[PDB]
């Protein structure tokens, strides 16, 4: 779908700033101890919310996650989310060209319990697109 | 030395297995600052999958060092395995003659206590 | 009964395009290291949604699964689904004659986690028909 | 976000009160029997409660966990809640300027079941803020 | 004394093992008040994870002394082993010649009886 | 916190009548086969629903749990609750003045399926109190 | 006796272990009424937490009786072990020469048959 | 009390009918392979629905259970329940005077999946009463 | 009682046409590889939705299950469940005599996951009948 | 007959063990009807609690007899272990020289076939 | 035959154990059509319950024949073992000298490929 | 070279097992490009049902070669074993003298680096 070029555009808009994180696109990930704290984005949903008899007007949700090793304090995750992701993605004209409406949905934390090999902060947005 | 008749044999066995098994790890930083110890290092492999595919395959280093040489080791300070450097994430209680030092890689993440 | 009839119809509709994926029908499937990326089709639901005092007019859920090997990136999945799956059911006269109404419901992803043998993507559509 | 700054501000406001228990910030914790009964604080939620087309007006939850030795009776937990945290936070200018509206939500108890290692008491507030 | 021909042997075994590997324990408070016994101390380790993650590190010390002297100890009283001070939380039932003693650390948390 | 004194008052009230049980306060309990059938009182909930624009007006839930050995019949459980707790708590002046309103919620049973070393009966009440 | 060539040996063996192991016990009430049977008494420890902490730790006595003379032991009648009385709850099926007797503590709670 | 006399009255109503099954009252049950197919009755619920201010009018639930040999076909359970209990439970003067109202709610089955030593047929009654 | 009569009538209505499968009545089943693909009918529910002050007018849910070898394709399952059973069950005068209202509910498929011992399909039919 | 040079040996082993353990019994009704076969009977114990507690402690009778003599047994078949009476509910597939007979107690519950 | 020093030994072991254990099997259909393969047949038991009681007790037969002759077999093919006929549902990969053959029963179920 | 007196023995052990077991395979692509390395390839079974029946029966190839030549192997590169073709997807940490290599089949799926 457009999700290919949508992911390409959003990752390009992310990488325009200073680097410092791997930008693995989509799902495969596979980190190991070489590509530490990084960002990965993917899509879910894709239902048939019609809401108008002119186009399908499908909708889905994007999940972008920041992964940091071990048990780093949550302040680092807060700062990284607020500096590297939140403002830069706030206004991307290309995405507005590809989709109709972009709206933030959620932003949560999680971390592994057995040996705690990772600690991720997830951000999910809601997207309305036509296909 | 100690009213055991058994912990003496335990300590002798521990010294022998340190001598015949393991490597010399030198410590940096902390109250011990620079010091050299002998310990048996192992690194089992552990993998977590989290979401759809988030394979973060890593390692869980352990050293099994005698408590006497690592008294008040704290946690914030780092450690070096020869050319490689680590940082103590946790210390097990002594079983009678020694304990286990569980290590993480890289630099310890901040302090985050006050 | 129209389940086998509609399954054969949609199977031939997919087959009439380019090939390259196996076309398992029904349920048992069984892939092994010979029947990699493939497609399957089946039905779920089968309720008693009468909705009119003329006939039973049942409705159910058509599931179309596409299976890929292990950790192929999601972008390839999107491209394959759009190039092969989504447009073909845009307009099929056999679908029009066989059932009453057809409507999409969702498009989702999943993958094998333990040992990662497989990855699957599901097209779920709502099909109303009078058998 | 302002979560780190707000958490630091409320932490300092709490630390203004009489000491005696450690004031670990965030979530990684890692206590050991050296820093016994103490307190930690962190944030959850961070949703997109707009409520008006003028500002983000985000909402989140403030978690405060106070940890006590093993199987101390809950009377001591009540005493700590009403002697260290709940009354002292009733009026703090820093949070008043940093956030818009704060509401108490929950106050519960839970102790380790196996081996009864500790006993945590949770205080959960709902906070509205901006970015 | 024992109508088993086996209880005497197992009691002898327990006494011998406590002598040859155990250590002195100084019970404090309680009806026995200041007294000395011999027990086989051990400190197995356990970890709990509270919430999303809380690495509360601890151990479950045990003593495994003979029942004859461990009688009338209850739970409120404490124990001191060498330089370390503990407090009994639970006494296992007699196996025939002994029983395990489970210890906390520091002061027992209140009484909370009535 | 007034929870401790509330529990003290209710335990004194249920100690006004004849004894025959232990009077554990709060959670830790620790019953053992030497403190044969006993009773304990504790609280849960404690949320911040106001329902009056003058003060906090918290609401909590009160559990009264009576413990019997293993597999006693439920008839004696009913006799126990209908003689030792339920009538005696029907009207207490100190408890009436200490809280605002008192309403009964439920009364149920629990038992250990495996091993089966206990049998508990629970009285659950809802208490509205102001602090 | 029986066309086994193995169960007779089993009976001899378990009789020998009953003679050389365990203690004799006196039975109170029941159709056996006053009777004494030699059996191997043991009491493993089992605990339950109910809520988070409601520790109700207890024990589950067993005897390993022989059916030949513990026939029709029922459940209601009590059993005295040395100077302490328990009460039968479960009688396991015969293995060929013997079975397991399970004990509660104190008096059985009512009857509740009707 | 009320539960004791209710159980006694229903047991009497069952016993005046042709017998053949044990009448184990209360929870403990404990059967072994000698008291086979047999009936038992017990009570749960005991909540505080009001329905007026003059009377508290607690309501509860009556579980009636009968146990039959393992994989016996459901025909025996149906005949037993609809010939020996349900017709009897049509009207009992003692229960009529003891409680306010009695109603029928449910009737279900279960069996030991593993092992398979029994089959249970249960009926669930709803009772409103005043104490 | 009716459930035995209802099961007898429905099994006879099954047996009128050509055979081809065992007609295990009741519930216990127990198949082995000698009474292979077959059909059984059982009942669940038994509620007391009165709906009129003249009789109980109970309702139940009959499940007609059919078992086929392991992982046979759904084609023969569709053929059997739309031709062997569905048409003949559409009109049974005996049940209409014994049933107040007869309404279809649903129909489902499932396969044995572990080792694939069977493949089963279920016709679930809600029944309103008066006893 | 046995084309493996192992099947005859295992058949001899099975007949020897059946003769050396488990005695014999007889069949009531069924295709075999009056017939006496020698096997190895055992009664493992099983517990279920159903609801809150309905403990139904019982046995799982097994026979483990030679396969040839127990052909055309079906499931409605009954039998008696001497004085005790049983009924075969299941027959395991042959392991090569033997099969397991799983039996319930008393009269089999109905037939409910057609 | 390979750079192993071990695979030759394991292949000799496999042929010896196939000569000493298992039986011949006559394949039916497939590209081999009628052919004879020596395999170690076993028939373990596996039972499912599906609904409340739907015990579907059967078997999970395996043949476990050598790898070289198992090629070009697929799944729709069947086979006969003396008097009884089977059909292969699965074939394992070679573990070094052989591979297991997992069997269904009777006629293979349909094709259902397109 | 090895500062343990035991790592030399373990290296001798690993070279001996690799010489007396396993096979040699030629690395394809990658920075090693054309080279030959000898390991001990094994391959167990793995089954996943996904839906009701979607069984995807496959294999889990592993190699377990020594650590010296496995360096700078990365992940995207392929590997041919004898006549078959595979590709590395995961490398275990060093156990002292070696590490396990997990091999997928065919072509690695894309790269998806950025």
């Amino acid at each position: 779908m457009k999700h290919t070029e949508l992911r390409a555009a959003v990752l390009d808009a992310l990488e325009k700033h200073d680097t410092g994180a791997t930008f693995f696109d989509g799902r495969p990930a596979v980190f190991d101890e070489a590509d530490f704290p990084a960002v990965a984005v993917y899509l879910t949903g894709a239902e048939y919310t019609g809401e108008e008899l002119d186009s399908d007007t499908w909708q889905a949700e994007l999940h972008i996650e920041v992964f940091l090793p071990a048990q780093v304090p949550d302040s680092e995750l807060d700062a990284w989310m607020e500096s590297r992701i939140y403002p830069v993605m706030s206004d991307i004209p290309a995405l507005s060209d590809l989709i109709t409406s972009m709206v933030a949905s959620g932003y949560d934390y999680r971390r592994d319990d057995d040996a705690g090999l990772w600690s991720s902060a997830d951000l999910t947005y809601v997207i309305t697109y036509e296909m | 030395d100690f009213d055991n008749l058994f912990d003496a044999a335990i300590a002798r066995a521990d010294e022998t297995i340190r001598g015949y098994m393991g490597t010399s790890a030198t410590i940096t930083s902390g109250e011990q600052s620079g010091a050299v110890i002998r310990g048996v290092f192992d690194d089992p492999e552990n993998i977590s999958y989290a979401g759809q595919g988030v394979r973060v395959e890593g390692s869980s280093p352990s050293l099994f060092v005698r408590t006497d040489e690592v008294r008040q080791l704290r946690r914030g300070d780092t450690l070096t395995i020869g050319e490689e450097n680590f940082w103590v994430d946790r210390v097990s209680p002594d079983d009678g003659g020694s304990c286990h030092l569980w290590l993480g890689r890289g630099v310890p993440p901040a302090v985050n206590r006050r």
